[PDB]
């Protein structure tokens, strides 16, 4: 399971897909609500 | 004294490794190859012409052309034009005024041959 | 040899590739910053003893993330860059560097690679001052991620006036700790002569004297290349590494070209004679 608003700020989490942290977008990891989320 | 054509009071850096590639070192509310574009504003000052900043359809919605695009490039105002920086046209599809229109504008494909269309920007006034 | 030629303002075009040098290359700049950033894109002839190579490092908010990669067929370089290329985050190491002096002071960061061939670097690039009219823009410290040319290991160059370091390993934060300053690492004990310039004025018996090696380089070197905007000639003298003793290392320092470097052991047997 994806989805960034599983809590959105615990950090890079090694055994999951898409990441929530402040770097997901550099490491192109990112989930697609992460912007909205926790950066609206 | 200064060197390579950063702007708004760019650094410049290179990088021995990478075949000297030079580039802008930007400070704040300035990005852009240049620092050429404030990424701060969020209207125009009279006119236009020296509006920076983002910004990128017209008053229908509808998406500029990137300046340096091939249609574009077959208009007067494009990115690859000596004077493109001065005029603040690049590698983006930002709204901009070269050519002293009431207002910020831009090309937008709309029928074949694409138009100018006054832009989606607000003045500060 | 034809390539591709093309500025970061995306103008392109295809040169015979240049003469004698026979690969075209790409370059990619990536500014990011927080959410947002900014790709630079180089194409164009090189020549031949370049290579595929990565940096990439934090300062502050930011991340640099150079490469250029190479290859040598009539027009290649062609095309884009490279679904998922980081489905992961591989070796960590701490890095900074000088553009905001996140590395003079201490102010380092964790930074993870984004492929599995990356180690940490560190590098540091000294001039004494001017040259055509203020030299080089490299930052002076860098460390961060990255494969770099002859990397495994370490290589150093210094003399009268330049100092060019590379640290570079494959271990976890390997490149962590005190950035170096040279006058700051010890006299091994080795002499080597110096200079930089032509073997006439820049490089004569006049001009050339001795310098008290410091750190691993302890062999005296003699280079001699063609420099750039291609005014051949160039020579060089000083203090480095064995691992700079092979292979054209010191190419990329100098911006030199097909080039011979004569070196060895005894203090002083490095003069022009
Ligand atoms: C060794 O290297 C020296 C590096 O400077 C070189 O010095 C001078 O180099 C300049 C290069 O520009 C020459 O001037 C030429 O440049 C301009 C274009 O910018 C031309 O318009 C001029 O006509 C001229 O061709 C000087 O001739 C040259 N003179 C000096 C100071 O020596 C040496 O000449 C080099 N000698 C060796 C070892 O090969
Ligand atoms: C790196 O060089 C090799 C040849 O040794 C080439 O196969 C590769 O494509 C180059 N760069 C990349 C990452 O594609
Ligand atoms: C890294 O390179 C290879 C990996 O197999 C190894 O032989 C070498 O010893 C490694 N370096 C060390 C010891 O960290």
């Amino acid at each position: 399971q994806e989805s960034c608003k599983g809590r959105c700020t615990e950090g890079f989490n090694v055994d999951k897909k898409c990441q929530c942290d402040e770097l997901c977008s550099y490491y192109q990891s990112c989930c697609t609500d992460y912007t909205a989320e926790c950066k609206p | 004294p200064s060197n390579c054509d950063c702007l708004n009071g760019g650094t410049c850096v290179s990088n021995k490794y990478f075949s000297n590639i030079h580039w802008c070192n930007c400070p704040k509310k300035f990005g852009g190859q240049h620092c050429e574009i404030d990424k701060s504003k969020t209207c125009y000052e009279g006119n236009g012409h020296f509006y920076r900043g983002k910004a990128s359809t017209d008053t229908m919605g509808r998406p500029c052309l990137p300046w340096n695009s091939a249609t574009v490039l077959q208009q007067t105002y494009h990115a690859h034009r000596s004077d493109a920086l001065q005029l603040g046209l690049g590698k983006h599809n930002y709204c901009r005024n070269p050519d002293n229109r009431r207002r910020p504008w831009c090309y937008v494909q709309v029928g074949l041959k694409p138009l100018v269309q006054e832009c989606m920007v607000h003045d500060c006034a | 040899l034809r390539c591709m030629q093309c500025k970061t303002n995306g103008d392109c075009r295809v040169e015979e590739c240049a003469l004698g040098q026979d690969l075209c290359r790409t370059t990619i700049v990536r500014l990011w910053e927080e959410g947002e950033e900014l790709e630079l894109v180089e194409k164009s002839c090189t020549h031949s003893e370049k290579t595929n190579r990565t940096l990439s490092y934090r300062t502050g908010l930011k991340i640099t993330s150079l490469t250029e990669v190479v290859c040598g067929l009539d027009l290649c370089n062609q095309g884009n860059s490279g679904v998922t290329y980081s489905r992961s985050r591989y070796l960590e190491c701490i890095s900074c560097g000088s553009s905001d002096m996140s590395c003079e002071r201490g102010r380092h960061q964790s930074l993870q690679c984004r492929s599995p061939e990356e180690q940490c670097l560190d590098v540091v690039t000294h001039w004494i001052q001017e040259g055509e009219e203020g030299r080089p823009k490299d930052d002076r410290h860098l460390r961060g991620c990255g494969y770099l040319p002859g990397c495994p290991g370490s290589n150093g160059f210094h003399n009268n006036d330049t100092f060019h370091f590379l640290k570079c390993c494959n271990t976890t934060k390997c490149n962590e700790g005190p950035i170096l300053e040279l006058e700051n690492l010890p006299q091994n004990g080795r002499q080597c002569y110096s200079c930089k310039g032509n073997s006439t004025h820049g490089c004569s018996s006049e001009e050339t004297f001795l310098i008290d090696c410091r750190g691993p380089m302890n062999q005296c070197l003699v280079a001699t290349g063609t420099h750039e905007p291609k005014n051949q000639s160039y020579m060089v003298r000083g203090c480095a590494t064995a691992s700079m003793c092979q292979h054209a290392h010191l190419g990329d320092a100098f911006s030199m070209n097909h080039i011979d470097v004569s070196c060895c052991t005894k203090s002083g047997c490095n003069h022009p004679d």
